[PDB]
Parts: C-alpha cells; structure tokens; sequence
RNA sequence: GGGAGACUUGAGUGCAGAAGAGGAGAGUGGAAUUCCAUGUGUAGCGGUGAAAUGCGUAGAUAUAUGGAGGAACACCAGUGGCGAAGGCGGCUCUCUGGUCUGUAACUGACGCUGAGGCUCGAAAGCGUGGGGAGCAAACAGGAUUAGAUACCCUGGUAGUCCACGCCGUAAACGAUGAGUGCUAAGUGUUGGAGGGUUUCCGCCCUUCAGUGCUGCAGCAAACGCAUUAAGCACUCCGCCUGGGGA
C-alpha cells in the first residue's frame, strides 16, 4: 500500500545515531528493527537506519536486547 | 587528487581548455599508475585493485599506441618529458 | 581535503569536574598536537545506559567535532590513547559531510 | 479456398501403426498421412487416425480436403527455388528444365505428382518423418510466389522486372 | 562498433517489415542512399527522405504493402558479410529467384542491379539479395 | 585496402552529483556456546523408533555473578546491492578500485574481439609457525542389522581459524562467450536525472543504467525464450562431430 515515510514527511536528513527520539519508533519491542515493509521507508533511508541505529546500540543509547 | 590533476592538465596540456588529449591522458594516468603500484607494494593482497591498475596501463599503452602511429614527434617529445621506456 | 569527524566518548558518572575538565583538554591538547583543529567540545547528557558498558550503567557523554586531513594520525592517537585510558568507556569516530 | 467443383484423386504416404498403452496392454491404432490433388496446382494433406486403415484413410482425406493450397507453375515447374522449413524437415526444391521429370523418392514426389509439377529438382536435407517434410513442402509451396502478384505489388511491369 | 551498416540497414528494414511498420530512421551513407534509391524505383519500397544534422546525415523510409496487411519485401540478406567478401564477374551475377527479386552490386560503374551489370557485361561487388 | 586530410554520433578525458555486504590493512563491539571461579541445591542429566555408551553423590544438570578463549554477525535482509568471476552481510577508521547519471567544454575512430602468454580464482588439500571455543572426516564405543567396514547416539583427531607460500579443480550453472544495433506491450523494484503539479511530503509524465515476473511477433525437436532473447543481424575468440575404452 501507499504509504508515508517518516523522514520524507519531516524533511530531515543527516540521521545522527543520537538522535533516538527518531530512531526508536523504527524499533519493535526488544530492540528488534522494524522491516522496511512494516514502517514504509526507502530504502536509502532505512540503510542510514540501520547504521544509525547499531551506532547507538554500541553507544548505549538503545539495547540490543530487552 | 583534483589539483594535482589540475596542475597536470595546465603542464602537459596544448590549452587551459584542452583537457581532453592523449598527452593529457597518459600523464594523468602515469602519476595513478604509480600511486597504484605503491599501495599495491603495501596492500599487496588487493587484487581487486591491481585489476583497476591494470586496466589504466591498458588504457595508456592503446593512447601510446595512437601517438606512435600519428605523431612520432609529440610520442617522443611525451616519453622524453614522462621517463617512461 | 580536511574531513569533518565527530568524535563522541562516554565519561564515566563518577569523575569530579576538576580532572574531568583537564582530561576534555588533555584529549583536545592532544588532537591539536597531532594537527587536527577542534571546532567545538560539548557535553551531550548524562545517562542511563542500555547495560553496563564497564559496570557503570550510568555515563556522562562529550563530543568533540574535529576537522582535519585524513592522513594526520591524530584520530589513530585518540583512538590508542582512550583505549589505554580506563576512565572514559567508549569513543567513537564518525566521518561526516 | 474450396474442394467444391474439383476432380480431388488421393495417395497415401504412409500408415503408421501407432500404440496407445492401458492397464489391458496395448491399444493398437493406425495413423495415416494422405495428399490428395486435382494436378492443375491444387493440392492438400490431411492426417487421419482409426483402428482401421480405410477409416483412417476416409478421417485423413476429409480432412486434406479441407485445407487446401494453391501452387503456382511454369510449364510444368515451379517458378524460383525455395526452401521449406517445417520442424526438422527441410527442403529445397529448384526449377528445373523441361523432360527431367521429378526428382524425389516419395512423399514430395506425390505431393508434386499430385499439385502437377512434372519437372522438378528437390532433396530433403533433414529429416524423414513423412508428415514434417509434407508440411515443409507446403510451407515452400506457399512460399514461392506469381510474377503477376509481384509485379502488381511493386508497380513495375512484369517485363520491366525479369528484364 | 556498427562492424557492418549495411546488414544493420537491411536487417532494420527486416524487423520493421516483420512488425508491419509504417517508416524507419537510419543513420546514413552515400551507399545506403543509393541502396534506399535503388529500392524505391524497383519497387520495393514506397518513398524515401532525407534529413541533414551534422553528426551524420539521417535517411528515413517509407515502407510498402500491397494491403494493409501483404508484404512487398519479403526478406533480405547480405552475401559480403563482410568475413568473406563476396566479387563476382560478368557471368557470375546472381538472378534472385529467375528474375523475381534482385541483386544489389557496387560495380566501376557505380552501384547497379543485376540487370545492368549482366547487360553491360561487369560484375563487382555482390552486397544484398532481395527475395 | 594504401596515402594526405576534415568532422563528431562511437570510444575516452574534464565539471558536478548518486549509490553501494566492492576490495586490502588496523582496531572495537553485544548475543550465544564451551571452559574456569564463586555461591544455591541434590539425583538424576543427556540421548533414542527403542534403548544403551557416556556424564553424575568426589556435587552433575540447572540456577545467579564475574573471568578466559575462539568463531560467526539475530532483526534490518528483499527473484535487493556491489564486483569480471569466485565471492562479499556487526561497527569505526586508513588507503584504494570499478559503475551510474546529467553536463556537450575537450581529443577526434584512439574501438571491439583477442590465439599464444600474464593475473585472479569456492571448498577440500599441501608446506612453516601460531591457535583451536564450537563443529567434525579418520577413529573408538554403544546400538541396529543376516551382516553394517553406514545411516542413529555419545565422544573425538586432522581440518575448519590467523600470516606467508603452494595447489588452480567444482552442478566454477543464467548448465546461455564478449561487443554493437534493431525489434509489441504490461507490471513491480534499486540508483539517478528532467518536467507538471503538490504547503512540503507525495503523486503523475518522460528518460538512462540495472534488477524480477507475464506476454505478442518470431524462434524452438519440445520444454521453454521473448528489449536482462534462446528473435533478426554483423565482428572475433573458444568448443563438438555417435556411446564406451578414457
Ligand atoms: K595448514
Ligand atoms: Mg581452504
Ligand atoms: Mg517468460
């Protein structure tokens, strides 16, 4: 389905890893992230993501588990 | 690097705005070669790499070919200026 | 070209401002030794972890954005010396545009 | 496009006894190819099964009555070489001089025989299955062409083409 | 590349007669101009235009059918392939299908029919049959 | 074809941008297993079609807190991406390669193919030295079986791992050489560009480069292929001429 992007509605870019207010809704219960297919981003963004968000798993920022 | 590709282009070039031309070209490539064949010498395990390098000799030599059937003078006047055999 | 590199490390909670203070500058005395210009030297938060990153599951994080060239050894030295040091955690270098 | 008003006389190619197997054996029927013609450049084939040869035969003129084809001719021949090409079976057949009668062996010499080309050069390059080469010889059959349609089509005159 | 123009002329010109289209482009020369002449007053083709821009001279082509549905051409083919290259005197001139097609030759003359040639006793270069 | 030229579409350089498990080197990580230590606690744990070998009362399994050590990187992750292929998925940094898009400034046919040569090249395997958590040929024992030199189980050596040097083989497969052009359409998708809208987002139209499915023509012995051809064509290279012996 046609859906909406996060990242495009908000014209943001530049994904810093510390910015978790942002990155913890891609982020399913136990650190898990969310599939492309669920959340509706591109998949140049949700590359940056990814990235961003196992920068912050090893900064402490967000658990990998729990 | 751009300005050492800038500085090259100025020196063996005809013109400022004759960037494109065999003497161009082989000199661009020979400063790369050699930037290649020393991180080649310390990343010795990088073929991936070494098949690039090996590609732009390919190029320089088809370009030496072409100013050696055009003009013997211009290819020597380059080899003489470049140290290449 | 001279690349930009934020820097982020995470102090330990239980520092005292003074040496805390001196060691921000050790680590920024020591970029600059190596030649690489400190824009900017800020603390971030302080937090509660995700887990006990060194049995501190609490940190205090600084960052430090740098320009520099990347041949300068000066991110490597940064690099060694938080490594050797036991006081700060973690750092992390993060090549931006 | 009509057997209708034509004087149609068969041959048969072949019949090939051909099995269907069941839990009780073999069910053992025949298969036959079949051209018929009239000898002034109409001529068909027709493919007819039965567990008789004459019912087959009956099944498979039925059916070459009802797809007909047109040859054209030249004093007994055909105009141009052509090559026919239908799965497996290729086959050139060239204009040949007046007297020197066919040349094949069966089934393109009834396929011919029966369409009226008396004088004829042909071979069959690939295979021998009687039905492929019959229907790439039609294929070349309609292939070849008439110096009037040609000639019709591009505008020039027929003299003005073979010069 | 284009190691052969003449067979991508003659192959173009297949294709677009396979699909039953109407025109063509092509990017030209002197010997597909004559080429494209020669067609037009043999038949073989309805009109024929030129089209000057400076990279290279552009030839487009108007096709021919006897309905909207038969074709004139039927299919075309080169014999100077050019791996092997195909000269042929007075007496060695091809008659496409007794006189129902024809031969394309380059000849000292210049570029003729079978016609010509076996008339004016030369031959040269065979370049395309025409069925 | 030879020679003297001239041109820019092909090929390439330059400007500006885009993407990326592309490669080599360095370090760092959380999860899990195994082992070790500390406590709790005590009779079974493990395993199977059945059992049994084994381990366990000398404290097992399990449970909780640390530590050592190796290997691989859950989600993201997808007929998705890169690479000539093999192959490449944690994270950061150093160095580096190729590709795509426009740009139309520049060279002005400089290109393609390419025997013979050179290079790379899964896994196994070899040499030297490290290392070795788990897994595991060989091997041991238990079982099964008419037998079982096997499948099952419990253990377990080389090996798997690192550095260098050798090997140079594969169902090394898209079982489809490379290059160029032409030839209905449909649909998704990756990276872009341009345009017409849209508060932006977004949607739409066009276009390039890839990546899938359906399918017309045509091709095909058939299966099937079909703008990522197995269609129409052209250049070059490699290869086949029944099966076995081999
Ligand atoms: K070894
Ligand atoms: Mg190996
Ligand atoms: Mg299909």
């Amino acid at each position: 389905r046609r859906k909406v992007d996060y990242i495009a509605a908000n014209h943001i870019e530049y994904i810093d890893y510390k910015d978790t207010e942002l990155l913890k809704r891609f982020i399913s219960e136990r650190g898990k992230i969310l599939p492309r297919r669920v959340t509706g981003t591109g998949a140049k963004n949700q590359r940056k993501l990814t990235i961003a968000i196992k920068r912050a798993r090893i900064m402490g920022l967000l658990p990998f588990v729990s | 690097s751009q300005e050492r590709k800038n500085e090259i282009i100025k020196e063996y070039a005809r013109h400022e705005g004759d960037t494109g031309s065999p003497e161009v070209q082989i000199a661009v490539l020979t400063e790369d070669i050699n930037q290649l064949n020393e991180h080649a010498r310390t990343h010795k395990k990088d073929h991936h790499s070494y098949r690039g390098l090996m590609k732009k000799i390919g190029h320089r030599r088809n370009l030496l070919a072409y100013l050696r059937k055009t003009d013997i003078q211009r290819y020597r006047e380059l080899i003489q200026r470049l140290g290449l055999r | 070209q001279d690349t930009k590199y934020e820097i982020m490390y995470i102090i330990r909670p239980n520092i005292d401002e003074e040496a805390k203070t001196a060691l921000v500058e050790r680590f920024d005395t020591i970029l600059k030794d190596n030649g690489a210009e400190v824009i900017e030297s800020k603390d971030w938060e302080k937090r509660r972890l995700a887990y006990e990153m060194n049995g501190f599951r609490e940190g205090i994080y600084h960052i430090v954005n740098v320009t520099s060239p990347s041949t300068a050894g000066a991110i490597n030295e940064f690099d060694r010396l938080a490594k050797i040091n036991d006081d700060i955690i973690r750092h992390m270098i993060v090549k931006v545009e | 496009i009509d057997p209708k008003h034509l004087e149609l006389e068969d041959r048969v190619v072949a019949i090939n006894r051909v099995t269907k197997v069941v839990k009780g054996g073999r069910r053992l029927r025949f298969a036959a190819l079949v051209v018929v013609g009239d000898k002034n450049g109409h001529v068909g084939f027709g493919t007819g099964k039965a567990q008789e040869v004459p019912e087959a035969i009956r099944k498979a003129i039925e059916d070459a009555k009802k797809n007909l084809v047109e040859v054209p001719m030249v004093g007994s021949t055909i105009p141009h070489e052509v090559i026919g090409v239908f799965g497996g079976g290729r086959i050139l057949m060239k204009p040949a001089v007046e007297g020197s009668g066919v040349a094949a062996g069966g089934p393109v010499r009834a396929v011919l025989e029966l369409a009226g080309v008396a004088d004829i050069t042909s071979k069959s390059l690939g295979s021998n299955t009687p039905i492929n080469v019959v229907r790439a010889t039609v294929e070349g059959l309609k292939q070849l062409k008439r110096a009037e349609e040609v000639a019709a089509l591009r505008g020039k005159s027929v003299e003005e083409i073979i010069g | 590349v284009m190691t052969d123009p003449i067979a991508d002329f003659l192959t173009r010109i297949r294709n677009a007669n396979m699909v039953k289209h109407e025109t063509l482009e092509v990017p030209a020369s002197k010997i597909k101009r004559d080429i494209a002449e020669i067609l037009k007053r043999e038949g073989f083709i309805r009109d024929v235009e030129y089209i000057e821009d400076d990279k290279q001279g552009v030839i487009r082509v108007f096709l021919k059918y006897g309905k909207n549905e038969e074709r004139v051409i039927t299919n075309l083919k080169r014999i100077s392939k050019p791996g092997l290259r195909a000269y042929v005197k007075a007496d060695e001139v091809p008659k496409v299908l007794n006189g129902l097609g024809i031969a394309i030759i380059s000849t000292s003359e210049g570029v003729i029919t079978d016609k010509e040639a076996r008339a004016k006793n030369i031959g040269g270069e065979v370049i395309a049959y025409v069925w």
